[PDB]
């Protein structure tokens, strides 16, 4: 049950990280049956 | 060695078309699952869901 969650914010001006409360809601929860230890970003 | 088929003779060496099927219950989540039944809807009376 792979679990992610989402959520989209752009009301931020940004310079470090901003200072509010927001909330993350659920998009899927698929399973894949084996465990996950180490993961990597894909960049184009 | 080929059938060597024949539509002119019975049973036995007919051409009899085959489909199987393979089950097995491991501990996963259910996915592939059969049908459920839906009832009617009904209001303002103490009854089940
Ligand atoms: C969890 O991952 C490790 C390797 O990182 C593996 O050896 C282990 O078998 C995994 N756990 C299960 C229950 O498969």
């Amino acid at each position: 049950y792979f679990k992610i969650y989402s959520k989209h914010t752009p009301v931020n001006l940004g310079r470090d990280l901003p200072q509010g409360f927001s909330a993350l809601e659920p998009l899927v929860d698929l399973p894949i049956g084996i465990n996950i230890t180490r993961f990597q970003t894909l960049l184009a | 060695q080929s059938y060597g088929f024949r539509p002119t003779y019975g049973v036995g060496h007919q051409p009899y078309r085959v489909v199987v099927l393979s089950f097995e219950l491991l501990h996963a989540p259910a996915t592939v699952c059969g049908p459920k039944k839906s009832t009617n809807l009904v209001k303002n009376k103490c009854v089940n869901f």
